[PDB]
């Protein structure tokens, strides 16, 4: 806890570096969970779904 | 003003893409942008589609290309600067069925068909206005409409009296997916179509939203806890007086 | 000395927006003046980025509204974005007013700040209005031409007046092309006025909901009221959220999706929701320029706000009678609005024309007397 | 066949007969004063557009969501 | 509106027996739903003060009573932040809502008004 | 009417002591459980006869009026409408 | 209600842990949770909003002529 | 501001606008007297040391 405090936290640059980075895997990983959500709920229903007759 | 006037409102249909969460069913458009093209269209232009608009959405890009390629469309001139024609590309418009609105009206008894690109935002009810009015002509006119010449009965047609006539009845279409061709499924179809027409972003801005939703949703949470913390010595600041 | 107070350019900023010495007790409220900065702001940038991919002939509006909703990347997003904040600027405004009227932020010695925003408000009325012709729909259409043929009204030189406005003798390119850029340049000005109305405020400060001098008790307008405008912020863009990617056309009418034809008139020519309590005053008075000096005496009659409340006391935090009437007066006004938007027939005819009345002698008759009778409980009640 | 043709029936026979008696009745009203000579010049002509839409109104309150299940 | 004329329409109607005996009910009501009492002000803690006049007559209070005056803002301006209401002493009893201000504020203002009276007197 | 830091414009204080803990030491939602409840609860229940009479007043207007639009645009209120007019 | 040296009752808002580690680190954890989603936020609405600078669909469709050879006769 | 229209937008404003010529001729002449009086106020503040501290 201290050490999670003083490695990422203590230092400003270091909290903005680890906001930033966490931003960048956020960003990337909850676009793919959305994706495969929307694509759940919506089965059957999207071009991608029926492409595959033509 | 009488209900008559206003026209009878539109039912609320149960839509696939009704619901914060639903995109169209996109069979159903396939299946609507057949009905447009075998019946529609006829009288009735689709002048903001573009043959591209259908790719990835109804049609894949080669049934899309020999769509286009059967047409003429206008090229530049000649080096004689004699005009000319060349076969349609993806990028080119749906050709309407008219060169003019004086020619579109001459064919249909005075009245004007409207372009179908946009009607579904442009009038009250949507694809349920769409869907209630080509299904809604009644039989007979109740008794005691006078309905002027070349119209029709519609009640859910603002006055009664529209110029169009009844169009879908079971089997004018033959699907090509098998669906039976029934006038209430002709009329969903197309309805359904056309609503994408309108709004042809609808299932990524919907997509969209629900990222937004969420974001926004715990960064409001977030911006609360935030707020309580820094507030917190003001909130619990205590005083004690002595009179001097 | 810290450089944020040393330097001139940060200072400003500095007394602005970070040491500036805010009361402690503002409640939410007080959040709908950075609201209306944050619409302001999204306006300003949505609006630049349509301009980018509009055209502002006659011959061509229309479609190039239709290019950015399909063909611009985000176009959608960008054009819902401009016409659902428009809405939202007028919620907030309604509000940020209203925090005004039952606070008594009008009194001195606010009068100047209020002063001026009323001008601010009329600004609004008339950016949002050229915006809205701008489509070159059907309303777009019928709207300009309703309501520049109310200027015909001002005596001798009316007729003249629209015509030139108009660049013609019917709203046409002319018309579009000087509502582009006049709609352009309209909130540059709102700006202006808007950063006229904190100067004139900073001499006094915010005033707060007890309506008490906060000079013995301030907080820095940072981090406090930062933090605490944040979560409105957040609020708003859920409001935002829900309207721009769920149902961008709640608020707005199917009509301007029909391009303008000067020949068909539309069913029913109503403005915009926010613009409707002013149309239901115009339409109770039967006299042309009478409905429009009653219209526009609507909104000037806010100047006098200052004169006609005579209490002793600011605001209406400790007034109960005063509550109540603001009460009915706020119903009121909403009920103006739903007039604006119902067809000219019975019994809506005489029911708008009662309502016009409760308006306006609001400002006259009421509030003065009732802030008269005020004072005199307060102090015989007190003794 | 037309599911709608069955589920309209269904619906005026049952959950809206009270409307469909008002339509009938107001049809007949009309088509006997039509028949009647001088109705050409009388003051007010009836119509029965009232108690059709209110027939339409309650059959497609009845029968929206049955219809779109079916399609 | 006058602290001064605020003071002479009041004296008017608790002259008149008829007057007071339906007015002065109606204003102890009054003060009860107002319910500054209960942040522990006293009425004359909410007159506007950003007025030349009552700035002036607020530099006139006695030392004592202003001291109290800016305690009872400060608490006031607490509880409203808080969304509290006063407790137990902190309310204002009927008894010690006094008008500390009041006589104050009536020489400030008896003052000015004779100013500008006599800026308009004419020598007959 | 206001002044700056350090030159406010309160009048002398004196006598008043203050006492407030960091933020970082205390519990930012402590209690709000209790105030969700009880306190918004007193709050509301003070105010709610001004919007209640106000709103409760104007619905029943527009309520009367809209229903009476309606009547006089039937069959039935056709006479009425005609005087109306 | 005096004595000034009698501090008031905060033990109804005081945490017992308020000097650990653990205890910063968990409001720091939702100051950067907030800023993060700022950042993720702002990033997606910038490159959403300012991509209507890039070529229109319009635009994209009038490049990219495509061409048989088959059609073509040597010289 | 669409390209197939601008060049003939400036020409409607030189042939059929009143004082058309009026105002693009001012706008397009008072470019280059902007560009004149900035090169004499920077001249201006470089020659007498309008750069230096304070300033
Ligand atoms: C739109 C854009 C989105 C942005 C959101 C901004 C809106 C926030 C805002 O200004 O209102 C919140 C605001 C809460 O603000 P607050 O700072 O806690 O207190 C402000 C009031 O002066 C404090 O008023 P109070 O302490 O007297 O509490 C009154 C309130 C209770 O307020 C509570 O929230 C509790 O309850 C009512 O008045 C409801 C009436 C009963 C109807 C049944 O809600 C209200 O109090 C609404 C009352 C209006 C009638
Ligand atoms: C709808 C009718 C609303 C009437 C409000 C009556 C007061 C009330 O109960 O409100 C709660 C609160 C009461 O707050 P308060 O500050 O009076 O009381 C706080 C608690 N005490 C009494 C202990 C100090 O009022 C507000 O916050 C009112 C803000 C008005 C906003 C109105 C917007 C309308 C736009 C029209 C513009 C033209
Ligand atoms: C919108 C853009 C959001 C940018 C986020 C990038 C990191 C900045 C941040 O979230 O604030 C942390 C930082 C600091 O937050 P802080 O001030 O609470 O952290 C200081 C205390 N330590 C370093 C010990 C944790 O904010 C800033 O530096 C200002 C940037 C605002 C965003
Ligand atoms: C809109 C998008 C908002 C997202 C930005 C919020 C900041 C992100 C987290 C960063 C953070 O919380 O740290 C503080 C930065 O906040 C700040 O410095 C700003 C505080 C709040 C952000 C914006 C203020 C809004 C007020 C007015 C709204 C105007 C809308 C009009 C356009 C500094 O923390 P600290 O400075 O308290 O000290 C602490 C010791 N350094
Ligand atoms: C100008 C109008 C301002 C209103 C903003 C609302 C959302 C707009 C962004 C578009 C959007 O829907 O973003 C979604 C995510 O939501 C989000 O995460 C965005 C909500 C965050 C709101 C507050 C954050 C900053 C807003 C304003 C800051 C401006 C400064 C910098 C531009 C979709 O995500 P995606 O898949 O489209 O994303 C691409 C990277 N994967
Ligand atoms: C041969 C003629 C013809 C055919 C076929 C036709 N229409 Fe029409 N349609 C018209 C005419 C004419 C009007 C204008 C009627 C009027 O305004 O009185 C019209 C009007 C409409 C309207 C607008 C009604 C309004 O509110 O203004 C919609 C929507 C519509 N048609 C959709 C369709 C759909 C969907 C189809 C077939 C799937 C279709 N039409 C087939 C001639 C046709
Ligand atoms: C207070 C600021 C503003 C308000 C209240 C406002 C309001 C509006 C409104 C109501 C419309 C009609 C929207 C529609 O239904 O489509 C509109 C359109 C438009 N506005 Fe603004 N506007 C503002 C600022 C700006 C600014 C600064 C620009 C910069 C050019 C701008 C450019 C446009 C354009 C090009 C349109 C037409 C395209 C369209 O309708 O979307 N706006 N505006
Ligand atoms: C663009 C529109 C406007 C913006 C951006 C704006 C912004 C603000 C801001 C930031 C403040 C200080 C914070 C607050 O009290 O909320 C404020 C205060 C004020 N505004 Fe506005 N305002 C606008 C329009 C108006 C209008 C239309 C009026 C009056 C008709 C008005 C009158 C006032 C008054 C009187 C105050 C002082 C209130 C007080 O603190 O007691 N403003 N405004
Ligand atoms: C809100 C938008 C953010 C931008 C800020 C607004 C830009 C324009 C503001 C400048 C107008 C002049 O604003 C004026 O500036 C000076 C210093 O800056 C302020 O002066 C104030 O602060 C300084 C120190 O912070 C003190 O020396 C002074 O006693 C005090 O009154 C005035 O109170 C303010 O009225
Ligand atoms: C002040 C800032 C200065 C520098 C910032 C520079 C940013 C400008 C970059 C524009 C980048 C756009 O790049 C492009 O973005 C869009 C979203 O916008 C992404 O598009 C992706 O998501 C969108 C929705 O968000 C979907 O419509 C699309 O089907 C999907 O592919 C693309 O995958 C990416 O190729």
């Amino acid at each position: 806890a201290t050490t999670f405090y003083n490695v990422f936290v203590k230092r400003n640059s270091a909290f903005v570096a680890t906001i930033l980075a966490s931003a960048f895997v956020f960003d990337m990983t909850f676009e793919t969970a959305i994706d495969n959500f929307w694509d759940r709920i919506n089965a059957g229903k999207q071009w991608k779904d029926i492409r595959h007759k033509y | 003003m009488t209900a008559a006037e206003h026209g009878l409102h539109p039912a609320e249909y149960p839509w696939p893409q009704n619901g914060m969460l639903s995109t169209f069913d996109h069979a159903s458009l396939r299946r609507g942008y057949q009905v447009y093209k075998e019946v529609c269209a006829a009288c009735h232009s689709l002048d903001r589609i573009a043959w591209r608009n259908l790719v990835g959405v109804t049609h894949t890009t080669d049934e899309a290309k020999a769509f286009a390629e059967e047409l003429e469309y206008d090229d530049e001139p000649d080096d004689e600067g004699n005009p000319r024609k060349r076969p349609g590309k993806l990028a080119d418009y749906i050709p309407g069925p008219y060169p003019n609105e004086q020619a579109a009206r001459a064919a249909n008894q005075g009245a004007l068909p409207p372009d179908l690109s946009l009607i579904a935002k442009a009038r009250h009810g949507g694809a349920d206005y769409i869907f209630a009015l080509l299904t809604g002509y009644p039989d007979e006119p109740p008794a005691g409409v006078v309905l002027a010449p070349g119209m029709n009965y519609n009640p859910y047609f603002p006055g009664g009296g529209i110029g169009m006539a009844r169009t879908l009845f079971d089997g004018v279409v033959e699907y090509e997916d098998g669906t039976p061709a029934t006038t209430s499924q002709m009329a969903k179809d197309v309805a359904a179509f056309l609503t994408w027409a309108a709004e042809p972003e609808h299932d990524e801005r919907k997509k969209l939203g629900l990222k937004a939703i969420i974001v926004i949703s715990a960064m409001l949470g977030l911006s609360v806890y935030i707020k309580k913390f820094k507030w917190s010595p003001i909130k619990n600041r205590k005083f004690i007086y002595n009179p001097p | 000395m810290a450089l944020r107070k040393k330097n001139s350019l940060l200072n400003m900023a500095n007394s602005y927006v970070l040491d500036s010495p805010q009361p402690s007790n503002l409640n939410y409220f007080w959040n709908f003046g950075s609201l209306l900065a944050l619409c302001l702001v999204i306006q300003l940038a949505t609006g630049i980025t349509l301009a980018m991919h509009y055209t502002s002939h006659a011959s061509l509006a229309f479609d190039s509204v239709e290019h950015i909703m399909r063909d611009v990347n985000f176009g959608w997003f960008i054009r819902y974005a401009h016409a659902n904040t428009a809405s939202f600027f007028f919620i907030c405004i309604y509000a940020h007013m209203g925090r005004n009227i039952y606070y008594g932020s009008y009194k001195t010695p606010r009068v100047l700040p209020w002063s001026i925003g009323v001008i601010i408000f009329l600004l609004l009325i008339i950016t949002a209005f050229m915006g809205y012709v701008l489509v070159f729909g059907q309303m777009s259409l019928w709207g300009a031409t309703v309501i520049c043929n109310l200027v015909s009204a001002i005596p001798w030189l009316g007729e003249d007046i629209v015509h030139f406005l108009w660049g013609g003798f019917s709203v046409g390119n002319p018309t579009l092309q000087r509502f582009f850029a006049l709609h352009y340049l309209m909130p540059f000005v709102l700006a202006v006025f808007a950063l006229l109305h904190l100067i004139a405020l900073h001499t006094a400060g915010s005033s707060n909901p007890l309506g008490i001098t906060s000079n013995v008790d301030k907080l820095s307008m940072h981090p406090y009221y930062s933090f605490k405008d944040l979560i409105t912020v957040f609020a708003f863009l859920l409001m935002f959220t829900l309207f721009v990617f769920f149902s961008p056309d709640k608020l707005g009418h199917p009509d301007n999706y029909i391009p303008a034809n000067p020949m068909v008139t539309p069913a029913s020519i109503v403005p915009e929701w926010y613009l409707l309590p002013f149309y239901a005053i115009l339409r109770a008075i039967p006299d042309k320029l009478g409905g429009v000096i009653a219209m526009v005496a609507a909104i000037l009659i806010l100047l006098i706000l200052p004169i006609v409340d005579r209490s002793i006391i600011r605001g209406n935090a400790f007034k109960p009678i005063s509550k109540l009437l603001f009460g009915f007066f706020i119903c009121n006004f909403l009920l103006l609005g739903v007039l604006g938007q119902v067809h000219i027939e019975p019994p809506f005819i005489v029911l708008g024309q009662i309502c016009t009345i409760f308006y306006f002698s609001y400002f006259l008759i009421l509030l003065p007397m009732v802030s008269t009778i005020e004072n005199i409980f307060f102090y015989i009640g007190s003794l | 066949p037309d599911p709608a043709i069955a589920l309209h029936e269904a619906a005026a026979e049952g959950p809206c007969h009270d409307f469909k008696h008002h339509f009938d009745e107001c049809v007949e009203r009309v088509t006997k004063a039509q028949e009647a000579e001088d109705y050409d010049h009388a003051e007010y002509k009836e119509d029965c557009v009232e108690e059709f839409f209110h027939l339409q109104h309650c059959i497609n309150d009845n029968t929206a969501d049955k219809l779109f299940r079916v399609l | 509106a006058s602290i001064t004329s605020v003071v002479k329409t009041s004296e008017l109607i608790l002259k008149s027996p008829l007057l007071s005996k339906i007015v002065v009910p109606l204003a102890k009501t009054y003060v009860k739903f107002s319910g500054y009492r209960q942040l522990g002000f006293k009425m004359n803690d909410l007159i506007i003060e950003e007025t030349p006049n009552m700035q002036l007559a607020l530099r006139r209070l006695p030392p004592t009573e202003s001291y109290d005056r800016v305690y009872r803002l400060i608490r006031a301006t607490q509880f409203s932040l808080s969304h509290k209401l006063a407790t137990g002493n902190d309310i204002t009893k009927p008894e010690e809502d006094d008008h500390y201000l009041i006589p104050y504020i009536l020489d400030v203002e008896a003052e000015a008004f004779e100013k500008d009276a006599l800026d308009n007197l004419e020598v007959v | 009417y206001m002044g700056w830091w350090g030159h406010m414009g309160s009048p002398p204080q004196k006598g008043i002591a203050g006492y407030t803990i960091s933020p970082f030491a205390a519990r930012p939602f402590a209690g709000v459980v209790h105030a969700a409840i009880f306190n918004t609860f007193r709050r509301t229940k003070n105010q709610a006869l001004f919007v209640i009479l106000p709103v409760s007043f104007f619905y029943y207007v527009w309520t009367q009026a809209s229903e009476k639009n309606e009547w006089l645009y039937t069959k039935a209120g056709r006479h009425e409408l005609a005087k109306a007019l | 209600g005096k004595s000034t040296y009698k501090i008031p009752d905060f033990t109804p808002y005081l945490k017992k842990d308020r000097n650990t580690d653990a205890n910063r680190l968990f409001s720091y954890f939702m100051i950067g949770s907030f800023g993060m989603l700022s950042a993720a936020g702002a990033k997606a609405t910038v490159q959403d909003f300012l991509s209507n600078m890039s070529a229109s669909a319009d635009v994209l469709a009038m490049a990219k002529v495509e061409v048989k050879l088959g059609a073509i006769p040597l010289g």
